RNA sequence: GCAGUCAAGCGUUCAUAGCGACAUUGCUUUUUGAUUCUUCGAUGUCGGCUCUUCCUAUCAUACCGAAGCAGAAUUCGGUAAGCGUUGGAUUGUUCACCCACUAAUAGGGAACGUGAGCUGGGUUUAGACCGUCGUGAGACAGGUUAGUUUUACCCUACUGAU
């Protein structure tokens, strides 16, 4: 039922530092800061060494010792977004209407629009997130590559723009028009 | 509703219901147009529902040439007699209710248009218009 | 009309079959009872499977027929005929009354109310009591796979929770599997059409030589 | 023009899925249940039919 | 009437896009029963008009998924009762049935909603005719005509007003 004792184990790289206090996780390194806030999982770190940081739990059933390997994980993709980065390569696919991406910087911040999504005439909106530079692979002209030191503001908005790139009211099968992602790599490699 | 109309028609005062009798305009033969329904006709509980100068409706024939008598056809109105108001302010009617028999596509079934066609009406239908000696 | 199976599922008269005071009765929708090698030796098959009762209810006979349907085109389909010896082992003697009242229902233009409510015989049924034997199957050790699936698909066609047993005696016989070794070991057991006779130690001498020419 | 590995690409999201026979939800190609409480996470599933 | 279950077979291929035979478990109370608990010092018994509100088992509209979904067109399914769901010929009709419009002409409750609200066409007194039945008086969930619709000023409710 409940187990006595469940340990996790986070490898903590070279020039990487960590800052715990209260399950409020800061990792700043050679490239980026990051913050997670994890008050909502019972969980105890503790600092064995400088190069590694144990993740325990005690007494935790199916359900919570469950969500102990997601909190390791969770802190290994904020280093890895430290040390090196991340980047999403985004495709576009389309059957005859071209698809015309740009970048604008209306009131606000820098809005993506793309325009003639399949002919239509009204532009589709998708904001960037913070920490997250945009960018256009010069050599391939049907290509974007989203890059950031966080998986997750990079990920929602590779996801955002499949989202907002969707068809109605046909085959999807058929109609097979959208702006994909192939690639989530790192930045350094 | 109005299928092959150009354009918009504007709110013109509902003159002519169901059970109506127009002159008919044209020289198809037909001479009384005893209206059926109308084109449009939204749904409330006993209101019956009204033509205006401009609508087509579906009129059978009461009166001659008994090739056109006894089935139902569309029919453009284009004369009625309920003072209706035009937008530059001037309220008009003519004396007689009037109709013209004509297919869904708007193709008018006669060759020509005795008295006077109104102007809301000309302006939406290109071969009433094409048929018409006197625009107002 | 054919009035549901909740109707006639519990058990509450008494047992009423067909006799010489109940003798305008229909006939079952079951008429074969027995499918499969039926001509077997029970020497082939020695594995049998029960498909055993939960509760004391009664059980249709177009229900018991058409659970014997999905059975037999289940393993003559994935294991052909010569492999399996099904074998009903509940019979319909029960018979089930119904008070008819139609609109032309015999009589004049309104028929009766509770008056005179004595029902005519319509449908027959099977009475089965908390663990009774409804399908046994009689195949190789082998071949279990498809008769704990096949009277699976037999246990979705009528009421109740019915247990899959498999039996530890040889077969469509009384008595286990090792005792039926050294009944085959030494020649006690001597077979007979589609069964087996066995050593009778108390008779007639002379009987159990003119009987059993191979023990002794 | 095709570029055939894109139609590879845009077939990940939208062909090779599979959807539940109870409920009609889309679902992962790799499904053993499916992720809704509507059917009850029935594990009667089925692929979803592609073109022509 | 509404659904669930298992799947032989239909769908030229293909048990399930859609159906599904043989069987089986249920729900609903808008049918019809069956019963006789309440009402015989009377609960005004059909239908229509008027009007409000509720239900979801969704006809339309909204956003979605699914297919023998290329588009159009069409089918199936989910959340969803927010909002709409008509004009007429015939019949006393509920029901039916056509004509026509429409995005659509979905199904039901509320003492089979609603008569000190109406109407009285129907049925269900007395007049009278016909048909059959009866020797006869008379009979007929058979046909056809003519047949009085009473009271609120009280309490509550509601709408307004001090
Ligand atoms: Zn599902």
């Amino acid at each position: 039922m409940k187990y006595i004792q469940t340990e996790q184990q986070i490898e903590v790289p070279e020039g990487v530092t960590v800052s715990i206090k209260s399950r409020i996780v800061k990792v700043v390194g050679p490239r980026g800061t990051l913050t997670k806030n994890l008050k909502h999982i019972d969980v105890t770190f503790t600092k064995v060494n400088n190069q590694l940081i144990k993740v325990a739990v005690h007494n935790g059933g199916r359900k919570h010792v469950a969500a102990l390997r997601t909190v390791k994980s969770l802190v290994d993709n904020m280093i890895t977004g430290v040390t090196k980065g991340y980047k999403y390569k985004m495709r576009y696919v389309y059957a005859h209407f071209p698809i015309n991406v740009n970048i604008v910087e209306k009131d606000g911040a820098k809005f993506i629009e793309v325009r003639n999504f399949l002919g239509d005439k009204k532009i589709r909106n998708v904001p960037v997130r913070d920490g997250v530079t945009i960018e256009f692979s010069t050599n391939v002209k049907d290509e974007i590559v989203l890059s950031g030191n966080s998986v997750e503001d990079v990920s929602q908005n590779a996801a955002d723009l499949q989202q907002i790139c969707r068809v109605r009211n046909k085959d999807i099968r058929k109609f097979l028009d959208g702006i994909y992602v192939s690639h989530k790599g790192f930045i350094t490699e | 509703s109005g299928n092959g109309a150009q354009g918009t028609k504007f709110r013109i005062s509902l003159g002519l219901p169901v059970g109506a009798i127009m002159n008919c305009a044209d020289n198809s033969g037909a001479r009384n147009l005893y209206i059926i329904a109308v084109k449009g006709s939204g749904s409330r509980l006993n209101r019956l529902p009204a033509a205006s100068l401009g609508d087509m409706v579906m009129a059978t024939v009461k009166k001659g040439k008994p090739e056109l008598r006894k089935k139902v056809m569309p029919a453009i109105v284009v004369r009625q007699a309920k003072s209706w108001r035009r937008r530059d302010g001037v309220f008009l009617y003519f004396e007689d209710n009037a109709g013209v028999i004509a297919n869904p596509k708007g193709e008018m079934k006669g060759s020509a248009i005795t008295g006077p066609v109104g102007k809301e009406c000309a302006d939406l239908w290109p071969r009433v218009a094409s048929n018409s000696g006197v625009v107002v | 009309a054919r009035r549901p199976a909740r109707c006639y599922r519990y058990q509450k008269n008494k047992p009423y079959p067909k006799s010489r005071y109940n003798r305008a009765v229909p006939d079952s929708k079951i008429r074969i009872y027995d499918l499969g090698k039926k001509k077997a030796t029970v020497d082939e098959f020695p594995l049998c499977v029960h498909l055993v009762s939960n509760e004391l209810e009664q059980l249709s006979s177009e229900a018991l027929e058409a659970a014997r349907i999905c059975a037999n085109k289940y393993m003559t389909t994935v294991s052909g005929r010569d492999a399996f010896h099904l074998r009903v082992r509940v019979h319909p003697f029960h018979v089930l009354r119904i008070n008819k009242m139609l609109s032309c229902a015999g009589a004049d233009r309104l028929q009766q109310g509770m008056r005179g409510a004595w029902g005519k015989p319509h449908g027959l049924a099977a009475r089965v009591d908390i663990g009774q034997i409804i399908f046994s199957v009689r195949t190789k050790d082998s071949n279990k796979d498809v008769v704990v699936e096949g009277l699976r698909r037999a246990r979705y066609k009528f009421p109740g929770q019915q247990k899959i047993i498999l039996s530890k005696k040889w077969g469509f016989t009384n008595l286990d599997r090792p005792e039926y070794l050294k009944k085959r070991e030494a020649g006690e057991v001597k077979d007979d059409g589609a069964f087996v006779k066995f050593l009778s130690k108390k008779g007639s001498l002379e009987n159990n030589i003119r009987e059993f020419p191979e023990y002794f | 023009i095709i570029e055939p590995s894109l139609k590879a690409l845009a077939s990940k999201y939208n062909c090779d899925k599979s959807v539940c026979r109870k409920c009609y939800a889309r679902l992962p190609p790799r499904a053993t249940n499916c992720r809704k409480r509507k059917c009850g996470h029935t594990n009667q599933l089925r692929p979803k039919k592609k073109l022509k």
